[PDB]
């Protein structure tokens, strides 16, 4: 079975969150859930384990649940504080197996929120002759950092050839990434239009390309 | 009091073999369960095996992903967890932790990748009417396909600084690394400014020097 996740979550110090995760196959009350944290550049530290117990040391701002209903674990974080800050797996175990969440990237709010700036640049002539072709699409000054990325030929969501780069911290603190399509020059011109599409905070920004404009 | 030290693991080619090991200390190794957890960079936590405790058999459990592949055993008079890699593949690079999973080690890196040293190719990216809003242009260059990491991009040799923005690099699917940046200037001065941006790869002792020019 699969542990499905929010891929991110954000709010101010002091408030609350919950992050969600949703058991695909089988009972989520079946096996036990456990959380974890993971700070930047850390190894990861259980918040939470058996559903809803806590560790010694771990605040009882962290509080876990189980709803039956949508066959759902869930995170609770009161009063977030500046070292909340991190990524938050969750966990089961299976009729032998071992699943992890995807993950969910959390961020306590320490600026006004920023909606990404996306330039698209089409493959130049001169990569062209050289029989090759390479879409640039850069995202920069968004925050909380965390973007999703896709790609669409046409109207098509495209499903290979694409390299996407996680968040960086820029100086102003606003956060900068990047995806890469590749194609040949024969897709490239046999197309109407590519689309960079990004995904932030629930909503997007398109920026699309044409071979003829 | 729990201690568990991670060894072993570096760069290898693709099918090659390496050896990671778990030192541990604070509690009975003999009477734990072990497991290994693995993370690709910028990726999540993806488990690896388990191996149980000699009382309960000692036998190993294992993810798809290293099936036939890696071997999971115990030194538990020794205090020590092995994962055995072999057949390694470069979808096999990421930091492996070893737990007990209440407990994790430090985790090392393990890199598979079969590149080797590799200028870029720079390829400039030219302002056009669709690089433009507002009366600002962005112009840039495409750094393809270079190995090792670092890259360093100045532009007009150091000259103009104000708008650049040099992205860090992806690292494809291939081994090699990609890299863009970009600067925004007046579109009144694509006409009477010329643009060049300064790549250095010092692995590979390249420096390219391209001229960016409207379209």
């Amino acid at each position: 079975f699969m542990l499905t996740q929010p891929h991110s979550v954000s709010e101010s110090p002091g408030k609350t969150v919950t992050i969600s995760c949703t058991r695909s196959s089988g009972s989520i009350a079946s096996n036990y859930v456990q959380w974890y944290q993971q700070r930047p550049g850390s190894s990861p530290t259980t918040v939470i384990y058996e559903d809803n117990q806590r560790p010694s040391g771990v605040p009882d701002r962290f509080s876990g649940s189980i709803d039956s209903s949508s066959n759902s674990a869930s995170l609770t974080i009161s009063g977030l504080k500046t070292e909340d800050e991190a990524d938050y797996y969750c966990q089961s175990y299976d009729s032998s197996n071992q699943v992890f969440g995807g993950g969910t990237k959390l961020t306590v709010l320490g600026q006004p929120k920023a909606a990404p700036s996306v330039t698209l640049f089409p493959p130049s002539s001169e990569e062209l002759q050289a029989n090759k072709a390479t879409l640039v699409c850069l995202i920069s000054d968004f925050y909380p950092g965390a973007v999703t990325v896709a790609w669409k030929a046409d109207s098509s969501p495209v499903k290979a050839g694409v390299e996407t780069t996680t968040p960086s911290k820029q100086s102003n603190n606003k956060y900068a990434a990047s995806s890469y399509l590749s194609l040949t020059p024969e897709q490239w011109k046999s197309h109407r239009s590519y689309s960079c599409q990004v995904t932030h905070e629930g909503s997007t920004v398109e920026k699309t390309v044409a071979p003829t404009e | 009091e729990v201690q568990l030290v991670e060894s072993g693991g570096g760069l290898v080619k693709p099918g090659g073999s390496l050896r990671l090991s778990c030192a541990a200390s604070g509690f009975t190794f003999s009477n734990a369960w072990m497991s290994w957890v693995r993370q690709a960079p910028g990726k999540g936590l993806e488990w690896v095996g388990r191996i149980k405790s000699k009382t309960d058999g000692g036998t190993t459990d294992y993810a798809a992903p290293v099936k036939g592949r890696f071997t999971i055993s115990r030194d538990d008079s020794k205090n020590t967890l092995y994962l055995q890699m072999n057949s390694l593949k470069t979808e096999d690079t990421a930091v492996y932790y070893c737990t007990t999973f209440d407990y994790w080690g430090q985790g090392t890196l393990v890199t598979v990748s079969s590149a080797s040293t590799k200028g870029p190719s720079v390829f400039p990216l030219a302002p056009s009417s669709k690089s433009t809003s507002g009366g600002t242009a962005a112009l840039g260059c495409l750094v393809k396909d270079y190995f090792p990491e670092p890259v360093t991009v100045s532009w007009n040799s150091g000259a103009l600084t104000s708008g650049v923005h040099t992205f860090p690099a992806v690292l494809q699917s291939s081994g090699l690394y990609s890299l863009s940046s970009v600067v925004t200037v007046p579109s009144s001065s694509l006409g009477t400014q010329t643009y060049i941006c300064n790549v250095n790869h010092k692995p590979s002792n390249t420096k390219v020097d391209k001229k960016v020019e409207p379209k």
